[PDB]
């Protein structure tokens, strides 16, 4: 999974 | 004592820090304690296995793995394609953070990929031919200031770069993040960030923004994406941060937020978590706990006199528990949580949250806390635009000697 | 038309009816940084697309290629951008490219563009008749999606759709009292309809959410709930309820009541109260409480607090150094 910031 | 256990996280008491769920199972309360079996494990690793606890930051691992991605990254990345000058702001940062220096070779390579990344128009895009984006913009200034060179500072076409921000701003005081593109607090931050760093701001720039700003923060204490929504670290960060540019931190209930930000610090972990009810996550060791040095220096700025003269408010030592013996990959890089695959995002929040949790510092007092190994401390990075505070300094000093486009 | 998945699926460079066009390789310079491994198929329709937006071919074809530039990531605003410029020019039917995008966003939820691209589209077509039961469905998969919850407020609010919000906040908080997200949408909804003033609401509001409190007392999102429709008038406006919540200290305790009461007694010196000390102390006594035995990890905090009230409210504080 990944964190999204844009 | 000889009974004493230095780690904050392993001593007996900390167990009774555990959920409690009162009987009344949810999707939240399930979700919260699988996590916390999981760091319950990693903790009580060094007793299961009959070992003295040594928490290290395997340096010499992070480094291969910055050093390797900062030229080629596998298809993982594809997903980033439209962020690459992320990578390399996450990377460089990264780098300075462990203390490594940046060959001029890499630099050199580094500001004429960014060039190719910037728009004819201002800004800079995902990568090249892409259009300029708030987001990239952010980051390629970011990296071109960790370098500092003048060939770095150069790269950066400042009146386009303010025309770019202009047709980007609203009349409610806030950003589109690109043309025809989403609004949100990040937008605000973003181009505050570099708009000081390169000195563009105009007298009108950011008119209506600390209002818009401001309006973000809602009943919880904390600030949302934009009016109205759930309090969020990420965008916390953003607009606290933004304010703090600004120099209008005071438009916010500042009690409110601290009170929310303290709360997000898991008593178990030892770690925040993003938003209320949630999981802890090891870049939020930056989102959240990189809120603390701006709330001193704000609430310290209005004399506060209860204002600690030796620490942040929030458990510096049980959060360096956390990233160090929770959020290391063995192989190199750093990560959310036990389970999570390690990635450049995270490489860099985890040490910059490291990094916060290590040093205090408030004007002429200074104090540092560096659990495990002395080997440990990292250089200290600039809660505002977490670079370095050198290279905060150096970009500002070298864009004061330009005039502010226009005049 | 050849899904990025199809068994079937041809890269464009072996496709006839793009034998027209030279593909534009990445311009990443002599010497790369970041430079991404990129597989067969990503390099190839991104090739293509750089040649489409070079040229700025506003076809069909174009139209196709974008589709399959975005499954290959859907995070690439450019080309999301150049989508919304081809579904112009080409006059393309928005009804079916709203079923498009609730395709994608079904698939990646998570994604800023795939939001952002609805939105263009409800406001293109003025029509929010399928956003509140497509973004429940999204909810029901994760109910604490922050997008599907943003985008959630902005249709309601834009078209004044308030009239079942509350009913709707009712039923996922019965699924899961613990949901944050809920309890903000709850606010929202309050906020935006009948205000918090009307004392009828704000008491209903308290009832239930100390109902709820007593049913689950370790859930901080009704503890918040709580401070935050009551703090903004003052906490000690409301009398009654520091003796209330005194009588779940017995079996409805939590680090949670106890920081409460020292909110209230923050408020209540704040606006000169009877026995100031008699309140000061039982403060500090609480502060110590948390920062020592009930909520260490926020011992900073606790600490500082403590240290707050007794810099302004000891019976010292409004004294001269002289006396
Ligand atoms: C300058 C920039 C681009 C800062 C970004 C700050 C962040 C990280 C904002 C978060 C945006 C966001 C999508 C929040 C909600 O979605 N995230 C999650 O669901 C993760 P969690 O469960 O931890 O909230
Ligand atoms: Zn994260």
């Amino acid at each position: 999974t990944k964190c999204v910031f844009m | 004592p000889v009974w004493s256990e230095p780690l904050y996280s392993l001593r007996p008491e900390h167990a009774r820090e555990r959920l409690q769920d009162d009987s009344v199972e949810t999707v939240t309360s399930i979700e919260q304690a699988k996590v916390e079996e999981k760091i319950q494990e990693v903790f009580s690793s060094y007793k299961f296995n009959h070992l003295v606890p040594r928490l290290v930051l395997q340096r010499e691992k992070h480094f291969h793995y910055l050093k390797r991605g900062l030229r080629q990254l596998t298809d993982a990345y594809e997903c980033l394609d439209a962020s690459r000058p992320w990578l390399c702001y996450w990377i460089l940062h990264s780098l300075e953070l462990l203390d490594e220096p940046i060959p001029q070779i890499v630099a050199t390579d580094v500001c004429q990929f960014l060039e190719l990344c910037q728009s004819p128009d201002g800004g800079f895009g995902g990568g090249p031919g892409q259009y300029p984006h708030l987001a990239p913009t952010y980051a390629a200034v970011n990296a071109l200031c960790i370098i500092g060179t003048e060939e770095a500072y150069n790269v950066i076409n400042r009146e386009k770069l303010l025309q770019y921000l202009y047709s980007l701003k609203q009349p409610d005081g806030s950003f589109l993040m690109h043309v025809g593109g989403e609004v949100d607090v990040r937008s605000a931050y973003c181009a505050a960030s570099v708009a000081s760093l390169t000195n563009i701001i105009t007298p009108d720039l950011f008119e209506g923004t600390a209002e818009w700003i401001a309006r973000c923060q809602n009943w919880e204490g904390g600030i949302g994406g934009v009016p109205g929504m759930e309090a969020h670290g990420g965008y916390t960060f953003c607009g606290l941060a933004a304010l703090v540019i600004l120099k209008k931190e005071r438009s916010l209930n500042l009690k409110s937020l601290l009170q929310w930000v303290t709360s997000r610090q898991m008593r178990f972990e030892g770690g925040f978590q993003g938003r209320c009810n949630k999981l802890v996550d090891g870049c939020y060791s930056f989102w959240q706990a990189g809120l603390l040095p701006l709330l001193h220096r704000a609430l310290h700025a209005q004399g506060d006199p209860a204002l600690s003269m030796s620490h942040w408010m929030f458990h510096q030592q049980a959060l360096q528990e956390y990233i160090l013996m929770c959020c290391q990959c063995p192989a190199g890089g750093l990560l959310d949580k036990p389970g999570k695959s390690r990635d450049f995002y995270h490489t860099c929040y985890c040490l910059s949250g490291l990094s916060i949790a290590q040093h205090f510092g408030s004007g002429a007092m200074l104090h540092d806390v560096v659990m495990g190994v002395p080997e440990n401390v990292l250089q200290p990075t600039h809660p505002v635009y977490n670079i370095g505070p050198d290279k905060v300094i150096q970009a500002t000093t070298h864009f004061l000697q330009k005039p502010v486009p226009g005049f | 038309f050849l899904s990025l998945d199809s068994p079937t699926y041809v890269l464009y460079r072996d496709r006839a009816e793009w034998a027209d066009i030279d593909p534009v390789p990445q311009n990443d310079g002599p010497s790369p940084v970041v430079q991404i491994i990129y597989s067969e198929k990503f390099r190839d329709v991104y090739d293509y697309f750089r040649a489409v937006l070079q040229r700025d071919e506003r076809s069909e074809r174009a139209f196709k290629l974008t589709r399959d530039a975005i499954e290959l990531n859907a995070a690439n605003y450019t080309v999301w951008h150049f989508r919304r410029v081809l579904l112009r020019s080409l006059q393309k039917d928005l009804q079916e490219e709203m079923n498009y995008i609730i395709a994608i966003i079904e698939e990646q939820p998570k994604n800023y563009q795939v939001w952002h691209h609805r939105r263009v589209l409800v406001e293109w077509l003025k029509d929010p008749s399928q956003e509140l039961e497509f973004i429940a469905d999204i909810l029901n998969q994760d109910a604490k999606n922050y997008h599907a919850w943003q985008h959630r407020q902005w249709v309601i609010q834009e078209f004044r759709l308030w009239d079942n919000e509350l009913q709707y906040v009712d039923q996922l908080l019965k699924e899961d009292v613990r949901n944050n997200s809920v309890w903000n949408q709850r606010h929202f909804v309050i906020s935006n309809t009948t205000g918090y003033s009307d004392r009828a609401v704000l008491e209903r509001e308290v009832q239930y959410t100390l109902e709820m409190i007593k049913l689950v007392p370790h859930n901080e999102s009704a503890w918040n709930y709580l401070k935050g429709i009551l703090q903004d008038r003052g906490l000690s406006r409301y009398p009654n309820l520091l003796n209330q919540l005194l009588d779940l200290q017995p079996s409805h305790s939590s680090p949670y009541l106890i920081a409460f009461l020292v909110d209230i007694y923050e408020d209540m010196l704040e606006n000169q109260c009877d026995n100031k000390e008699d309140i000061l102390n039982k403060a500090l006594e609480l502060c110590e409480i948390l920062a020592k035995e009930k909520d260490t990890i926020r011992k900073e905090y606790w600490r500082y607090i403590g240290r707050s009230l007794q810099s302004k409210h000891s019976r010292e504080s409004d004294i001269p150094a002289s006396v």
